[PDB]
């Protein structure tokens, strides 16, 4: 995608994350955890279901049209009828081909983008207490128990609590 | 200073290939097929009103051939015409066949209104043995065969019906084509014969044709059928020094014509679906279908491709 997160600086996806599209995976003194991020997940799902709804329910309500199958050829009038239908079919075939290609190119970009927005959100919460490792992971330069990790995930983490400890560790 | 928090995304073992602008093989976590390539083996009679012509094609239904009585009074969204329909009457041709077929189909109903034409010295209700409606020689029940007097007199006949009604009428009439000059005057006065149906806008004129025509029918002659539409405030005049397969009335025309015809051998079933192809009904929410270009109702759009997968998930990169 355009942002280079999915199939980019995030090397791969997580099969074990089964209740979200995006999430957190941590490691602290007392263990490891994998939790889903609802907001990011929901943002991606809403945008994709949106595409689906706009698509499913066209309106193509047609009754009396033209003859489209013929036993024997008749010449001029029949040729026009066949040419008209054949032109219609190619134009609609082209439309469907382009549509799916555009939609899929965009869907991939949206999902890559939502991944990046999650990463950038967490980067900003951390301020000067963490450093980007380069694989979608932050090294946190202070002791961070389970309540601390959770405070990061639910967005209540207050960087000022740990900044002294963190600045010390980073630069000394 | 070494706890670590990692941001990531989901994945599954095996995803689905989709196309983009740049790549025709990208694996995403989920995808949705947009081309319907499955149909039901039957036609759904709901919610669209389908009328099964069975043994009658729609032209024979309107003429009133033997075995087409079930089509009387019938109203349809889609007339379902069978590929193995059978001619069961006096052999005919319709000069603008596809155009008459189109008008009947689009009109959507068989509502015949009888009115009687005071014909002169001539006999009425002539019948035939190639049109044997149940056990006896008969004719198209909407048409009336006129033949000589008991005194070899067929006077020039000019009758007229006036449309003061609030709808346009459809009159279907015919012209007989004998094989010989003796067959020609054996059931009719002159040679040549002729029919001339006029409105105040139009005039249509036919003189019969006499000759060796090929035989099954068991017979050598034919009828050529024509129609005239008489708008509210218009008139129709039948003149004939011979050969007229005269009408017994007129069909009611809807002002709005929104029906159509579908030609297929598919049986009508019990399902529900507003979309019919000649291969059978479709029951789908998909936007496209590759089943048949012949499609009627509320349908997906026909396309050439057999599959178009829409990505509904992110790229799948497992492990
Ligand atoms: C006299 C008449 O109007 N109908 C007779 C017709 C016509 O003479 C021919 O159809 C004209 O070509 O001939 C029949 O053999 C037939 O076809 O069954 C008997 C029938 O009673
Ligand atoms: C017969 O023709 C005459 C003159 O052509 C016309 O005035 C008359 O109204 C016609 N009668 C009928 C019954 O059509
Ligand atoms: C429609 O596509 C399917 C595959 O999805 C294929 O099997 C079938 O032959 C196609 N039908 C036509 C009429 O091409």
């Amino acid at each position: 995608g355009l942002f280079g997160a999915i199939a980019g600086f995030i090397e791969n996806g997580w099969q074990g994350l089964i209740d979200g599209w995006y999430g957190f995976r941590h490691q602290n003194a007392e263990g490891t955890g994998t939790a889903a991020d609802l907001k990011s997940t929901q943002a991606a799902i809403d945008q994709i279901n949106g595409k689906l709804n706009r698509l499913i329910e066209k309106t193509n309500d047609k009754y009396h049209q033209i003859e489209k199958e013929f036993e024997q050829v008749e010449g001029r009038i029949q040729d026009l009828e066949k040419y008209v239908e054949d032109t219609k079919i190619d134009l609609w075939s082209y439309n469907a081909e382009l549509l799916v290609a555009l939609e899929n190119q965009h869907t991939i970009d949206v999902t890559d983008s939502e991944m990046n927005k999650l990463f950038e959100r967490v980067r900003r919460q951390l301020r000067e207490n963490a450093e980007d490792k380069g694989n979608g992971c932050f090294e946190i330069f202070h002791k961070c128990d389970n309540n601390c990790i959770e405070s990061i995930r639910n967005g209540t983490y207050d960087h000022d609590i740990y900044r002294d400890e963190a600045i010390n560790n980073r630069f000394q | 200073g070494n706890p670590v928090i990692c941001m990531g995304h989901h994945a599954v073992a095996n995803g689905t290939m989709v196309k983009t602008l740049a790549d025709d093989q990208v694996e995403v976590v989920t995808a949705q097929e947009l081309v319907e390539s499955q149909n039901l083996p039957e036609l759904c009679p709901s919610p669209l009103r389908l009328v099964d012509g069975q043994t009658c094609d729609i032209i024979n239904g309107a003429l009133g051939s033997p075995g087409c009585d079930h089509l009387n009074g019938a109203e349809w969204d889609v007339f379902i015409e069978r590929p193995n329909a059978v001619d069961t009457c006096y052999p005919f041709d319709v000069p603008e066949y596809q155009s008459l077929r189109s008008i009947l189909a689009n009109n959507g109903k068989f509502e015949f209104i009888a009115e009687e034409f005071q014909w002169n010295t001539v006999k009425q209700n002539g019948k035939s043995g190639a049109c044997k409606r149940a056990n006896v020689n008969d004719f198209f029940n909407r048409l009336n065969w006129l033949v000589k007097s008991d005194g070899n007199a067929y006077p020039l006949q000019n009758l007229t019906k006036i449309n003061n009604g609030d709808y346009a009428r459809l009159y279907i009439w015919g012209v007989h084509h004998p094989s010989t000059d003796t067959e020609q005057t054996n059931l009719y006065k002159n040679n040549p014969g002729g029919v001339t149906v006029s409105t105040k806008t139009s005039q249509t004129s036919v003189v019969p044709n006499i000759g060796s025509r090929p035989l099954v029918r068991g017979l050598s002659s034919r009828v050529s059928f024509y129609w005239t539409i008489v708008e509210p405030g218009d008139l129709i005049v039948f003149n004939t020094i011979g050969n007229l397969i005269a009408p017994r009335g007129h069909y009611k025309l809807n002002n709005q014509k929104k029906s159509t015809i579908l030609n297929t051998a598919i049986p009508i079933g019990s399902c529900v679906s507003k979309c019919h192809t000649d291969k059978g009904s479709l029951s789908t929410t998909k936007p496209f279908q590759n089943i048949s270009r012949i499609a009627v109702g509320d349908c997906p759009r026909y396309v050439k491709q057999g599959s178009l997968k829409l990505a509904t998930g992110m790229r799948n990169i497992p492990e």
